[PDB]
């Protein structure tokens, strides 16, 4: 049991002195016992003279110079395994749901090396998501990272939950949701909603692990939580072999936290006031989300854009790692289209002949082409009346309106809020379904047959029930 | 001695660097020879850095300093209602000692994830624009933000005034106790505020916590957390407190003073890396507690002053993202006579409908819409426009005018909904734009003499049935014709 | 404990270790810590040395022993690295075992002086219609690939490497071009995937990968391009030719900035140190074409820079432009329209390559440089009059714009290129629609191969257009177009 003594407390920075070379490695978790419970520090630097500088994971009010400090012998560790599913967990792996100890048998460090260059899967590949818009038009990369855009009131939470659900049923992979700087009020919402939707099931089996680093916690805590959430996600890949979803809400709050820790550590700020380690801080998180030979952790990360300036060093660094974006728009929502994904805005590196095959690409590029003139044609149809359209134009526009509505879809999780049955359309259907519509094989169907239905057979089934 | 005492090594700029005090707690309070107090923010090997609560002309090198053994606490309890206190809870209003239920610390763990419930009960501000378009619920943190002199205090203040409607009742679950934090303001400004509350008989349910412009930086820094704990007594005991932090711009300035003078590292705009943590620590304490935990709530109106409307500044950024929405005020609108000068298209309450009386939600549904469509077609307001656009323009002008309101005159919900209804539904179209004010006044009094039944139902039921709606429709046209 | 050969750690933080002893150490000597992690003696001071780490700070504690190495920062070099993937210090990362080194070169090697150089005159064939015709690169040149995120920068360099398969299978050693690709700051998976592409096109056997990826320590990223140039230099100094892609320098500069600020060097413009120019300039000066006496070798550099919001005037862009011998600028606007390669010709230039261009291309590139980037005069104005004269250049312009398009992974031989351009410049496309210029090109090359292969062969073997071949080429062109 290796002991030290607090020698300094300056806000969330705490210095501790030790005995000769009994010094904790940088990134070790240290512990002080407080009457609150216990305070964790993470070793940041070796200052010299057997003194190390640390970052606090909780408040430091009340500390006294000379107080004992215990070395854990390693980095912050977190429980891993199925006993984390359906539970709420903080940055230091403690349960914060008043539901008792995470009776997990193993624990792993949050700091760890990425899969080796040799361990790296060598061919990019689609993660089929069960969602038309995404699969067809902006498919997710397996072991990739995806930027989720647009703030609130666009069904982000239902969209995330549908993903947790589609992945677990279609690929039997679990999810980990990391609220990085999560607003306590909103975490409490999410938890209640997850129970209501089924994805957490306290009396049964849960599909998702919740890890929260709330806004009222010190930067140290907010910077590390992502890695907490990620470690749990890695265990499902490395030991259970699954294709795993990792949600990070919000990735910008990870950056800002490290900006703040860096500032407390005395480091001279870089451009725009971000930490000089902005890119490596980002790399140390991202490079761990990838496809090994065992599985993949794939991550859906919510991205805030400061000043709506996309060249700002935070998005700019983030974007470097993003394989796709899903752009949720109120403008798509206010036309009653659910999920409110924007088909023109949402983009993927993998919408590519080589990755998805020549079919998939061709179908999607036409859909894209179609919707594109229809967008510019919103301008003349608003002035010239409808009739003023040319032969191929008045058709594709009648058929665009038809595509634009076929991009809707009922979510199995929305079911409880809606009563409409939910549909997980396989990518296979999604491709043909859209190819056929584009070829004119369904022009003689009224638009409403296309709204809130799964695969083509439901456009068929629906239109026959509208008939009487 | 040295475990319990210290020698002043150096003093200057409200920083006392102190030798000894080897057993002191971080953030613990100290006492000096001359009697000036301070708190120990920097614990270092050689020394302790103490920030002073009073003029440092009172401190000298060599001077003796004692521990008090206490982290900053503050008295809390109902006995503070009607009182005006400094940041440590000393009475400053000449009304005698303050009776305390007990004492809470300045810094308190915000309620966790689990002991909460979704925001649902409204904080009725009395302000048509807010209650109709940017509704606030008990537990929520809603930011009042804008450039100087745009009406920010006024929004907070009409809100506090409006709580007379329940704070004179007997049903503790409906009452809303009020805490107002004056950070960095001038004393005569706090004095005049007090007088206003006194005149409208709102002091009885309010507590003023004042750390004004001449007061040492620590006290301005502390005042919010300290007021927060005062608020929390209500929350922890099955009641509902509203806390206004007027304002957080000035509190961030105070903390920056301390940090720069303690030589902690500076960052953007010279703020310390823990200025986000200061405000989030502070603001997560507003909360809507679970049924197990008593259903208490604390609702926060932090104020932020922007400079040139730049919400990307360091402190507004921090606070915009911590909170649940923005009420955005603007000089432009203000000068046009739109008061409160709320910019609808920039204001939001992420909570939204869940916190609105159902009646107001019923009539306002479309208000959100017409006004949205209004400010889109605005540049058209300057001859040739189809009857579609002429209409859109007619409507919006009037709905805008309906949202003007005098200061110190908050409206009951049952007074708000019929006014909003008339507009929303086109009963104001044929009425020249200058007469919308006198219309509101006359129409209200007419409903009060002739239709007290409709108003009583709106108030007592909170929803509008198709019978209420139909009744409302008739009574309106009735008046508009007349 | 010898304090001459050995040291004790005083402190470690911010990527620096402060070390006591090592009295015999040289400035910039590599050192070894207990954990096996390596470092570089950066600043020797009375009573201590400051060592920059090539790994995480976790891997070094206070009180630990540090061993001298004897060696200034260096790397393995030689033809034995071919087919191999290594880290910035030369360590294999490809699962394949110890590197087979002809010897070791320092990371920092001085540039060839004023004397040992000769003007570039030998083509680096990219196989990209737009680059070979309009921004010809010569062996020994430095040409910047610059543009925003996701604009095809890497594609342009990678097609160039894939294209070398043409000569690196022959015997004639002078026509061959070995390839060093440097990944600095990229995702491990990007690079893994890149290497698999290279393997699949059988390009890997003549290329070397040097990777310092996103999660690695800033100094490893700072260093990679330098150790990659010495690897590249071996070919140069031994009468052979090497192409080096620095993908990308923007990220190298960022890493360097990380190191300088933690070293507490004063932030300048955009927070970069004063020496961020010297960072690139010394690196890139090492590209060269050597004299007869120095064996005639060459190292050609293709550094990649990433603009933000398309601004080529930022500090780092202009620094590199003031070093290299030209730029290939890629516009995000063209890229989104489907014009790929999205080479903005107005803003692209090769300062020395014209000499080294294959004559055939030079001959059918008559003014194409001037004309095209000037059709841009009319084009921008077009959308005030339905003119007569300037309606022609709008139709030719549009055609050459499609001719310049090109699919990825499909680099094309010179003799496959010159006909397409001849057929464009002389207006044989004027009548054909836009949507068919794509199909025209594939079908036209088939026709040429089967029926007029004698002529392609002549273009390939002499590289010129004799009046007769010029006239014969006119013949075959007119025929196909008519049908
Ligand atoms: N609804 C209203 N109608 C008319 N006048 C108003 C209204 N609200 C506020 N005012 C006046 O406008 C001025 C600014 O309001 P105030 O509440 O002081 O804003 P503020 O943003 O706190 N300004 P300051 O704190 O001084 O930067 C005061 O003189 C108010 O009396
Ligand atoms: N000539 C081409 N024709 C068609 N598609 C292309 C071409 N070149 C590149 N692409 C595609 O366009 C995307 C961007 O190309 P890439 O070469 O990755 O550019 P980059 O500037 O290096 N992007 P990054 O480095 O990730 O910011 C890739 O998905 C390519 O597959
Ligand atoms: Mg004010
Ligand atoms: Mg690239």
């Amino acid at each position: 049991p290796i002991t030290g003594k607090v020698t300094a407390v300056i806000g969330a920075i705490v210095d501790v002195h030790f005995e000769q070379s009994e010094l904790p490695a940088i990134l070790n978790a240290l512990e002080i016992k407080t009457p609150q419970g216990k305070l964790v520090l993470e070793v940041a630097q070796h200052l010299g003279e057997n003194t190390v500088r640390t970052i606090a994971m909780d408040g430091t009010e009340g500390l006294v110079r000379g107080e004992k400090v215990l070395d854990t012998g390693g980095p912050i560790s977190v429980p891993v395994g199925r006993e984390t599913l359906g539970r709420i967990i903080n940055v230091i792996g403690e349960p914060i749901d008043e539901r008792g100890p995470i009776k997990s048998k193993l624990r792993k460090p949050i700091h760890a090396d990425p899969p080796s260059f040799a361990e790296q899967s060598t061919s990019a590949e689609i993660l089929e998501t069960g969602i038309k818009v995404v699969d067809l038009l902006a498919p997710y990369a397996r072991g990739g990272k995806i930027g989720l855009f647009g703030g609130a009131g666009v069904g982000k939470t239902v969209f995330i939950q549908e993903l947790i659900n589609n992945i677990a049923k279609a690929h039997g992979g679990f999810s980990v949701f990391t609220g990085v700087g999560e607003r306590t009020r909103e975490g409490n919402d999410l938890y209640r909603e997850m129970k209501e939707t089924g994805v957490i099931n306290l009396e049964g089996e849960s599909k998702v692990a919740l890890v929260f680093g709330q806004m009222n916690e010190p930067p140290g805590a907010r910077a590390r939580v992502a890695l907490t959430g990620l470690t749990i996600a890695e265990y499902f890949r490395d030991e259970e072999g699954q294709d795993v979803l990792l949600f990070i809400d919000n990735i910008f709050r990870f950056t800002q936290a490290g900006s703040e820790v860096s500032a407390l550590l005395g480091r001279i700020p870089s451009a725009v006031g971000y930490q000089p380690t902005l890119a490596t801080d980002m790399g140390l998180l991202q490079e761990r989300i990838t496809t090994t030979k065992k599985g993949s952790v794939t991550s859906v990360q919510a991205v805030y854009v400061p000043a709506d300036d996309l060249t700002d060093p935070a998005p700019a660094t983030t974007f470097a790692h993003l394989d796709a974006t899903t752009v949720l728009s109120r403008g798509i929502s206010e036309l009653g289209i659910y999920p409110a994904v924007d088909p023109l805005d949402s983009k993927s590196r993998l919408l590519d002949a080589a990755v998805v095959g020549q079919e998939h690409y061709d179908v999607a590029s036409k859909v894209q082409e179609t919707l594109q003139t229809y967008k510019s044609l919103q301008d003349i149809i608003a002035i010239l009346g409808m009739d003023e359209l040319s032969e191929q134009d008045k058709l594709t526009v009648e058929r665009a309106r038809k595509i634009q509505r076929f991009l809707s879809q009922p979510f199995a999780v929305a079911e409880v809020f809606t009563g409409i049955p939910g549909k997980l359309v396989r990518l296979k259907d999604t491709v043909a379904s859209f190819k056929a519509v584009l070829e004119g094989k369904y022009d003689n169907i009224p638009e409403h047959a296309f709204y809130m239905v799964g695969g083509i057979e439901d456009v068929v089934a629906k239109a026959e029930k509208l008939a009487a | 001695n040295l475990n319990e005492t210290g020698r002043v090594l150096a003093v200057g700029d409200g920083i006392a660097r102190v030798f000894g005090l080897n057993n002191i707690q971080a953030e613990e309070l100290v006492e000096f020879s001359s009697g000036v107090k301070g708190m120990a923010l920097n614990l270092e090997p050689g020394q302790v850095g103490i920030v002073l609560f009073g003029s440092d002309r009172l401190v000298k090198e060599g001077e003796l300093v004692k521990r008090t053994g206490n982290i900053v606490d503050v008295p809390v309890g109902p006995g503070l209602l009607g009182r005006v206190v400094d940041a440590l809870g000393n009475p400053i209003d000449g009304k005698g000692p303050i009776d305390a239920a007990g004492r809470s610390r300045a810094q308190v763990k915000a309620p966790g994830i689990l002991p909460r419930r979704s925001v649902h009960e409204p904080v009725q501000t009395g302000l048509k624009a807010v209650d109709a378009l940017v509704p606030i619920g008990r537990g929520q943190r809603e930011l009042i933000i804008g450039d100087r002199q745009t009406g920010k205090t006024a929004v907070a203040l009409d809100t506090i005034l409006n709580q007379k409607r329940w704070n004179n009742g007997s049903d503790e679950s409906k009452k809303l106790y009020c805490v107002y934090v004056a950070v960095g303001q001038k004393r005569s400004t706090v004095a005049q505020l007090v007088q206003t509350l006194e005149q409208h008989d709102a002091m009885k349910y309010s507590i003023i916590v004042a750390a004004t412009a001449s007061e040492a930086a620590p006290l301005q820094y502390l005042a919010p957390f300290t007021a927060a704990s005062i608020g929390e007594w209500f929350r922890d005991n099955g009641k509902h407190a509203l806390i206004v932090y007027d304002d957080l711009s000035k509190q961030a300035v105070a903390y920056r003073q301390l940090s720069l003078l303690l030589r902690r590292p500076p960052g953007r705009e010279a703020y310390p890396g823990d200025v986000f943590y200061l405000h989030s620590r502070l603001l997560e304490r507003a909360a809507k507690l679970s049924e197990k935990e008593g259903s208490g709530s604390l609702t926060a109106l932090p104020v932020i002053e922007t400079q040139g409307g730049d919400v990307s500044a360091y402190i507004p950024t921090n606070v915009i993202s911590i909170t649940d929405g923005q009420i955005f005020l603007e000089a432009e609108l203000f000068y046009k006579g739109i008061r409160p000068a709320i910019n609808v298209g920039l204001s939001v309450s992420r909570v939204g409908s869940a916190a609105q009386v159902k009646a107001l939600k019923q009539v306002a549904g479309s208000l959100k819409l017409f006004l949205a469509q209004y400010r889109e077609v605005a540049a058209s307001a300057q001859s040739d426009l189809d009857a579609s656009t002429k209409q859109t323009l007619v409507r919006g002008e009037r709905l805008t005018q309906l949202l003007k309101q005098n200061q110190y005159s908050p409206l009951a919900t049952e007074e708000q909904v019929p006014l909003i209804y008339a507009g929303v539904n086109g009963h104001l179209d044929g009425i020249e734009l200058s007469r919308i004010g006198e219309f509101e006044s006359s129409f209200l009094s007419y409903l009060k003499s002739n239709h007290n039944e409709l108003l009583t139902e709106i108030r007592e039921k909170g929803e509008l049935s198709k019978e209420l709606l139909a009744s409302l429709k008739s009574a309106t046209e009735s008046f508009v014709a007349t």
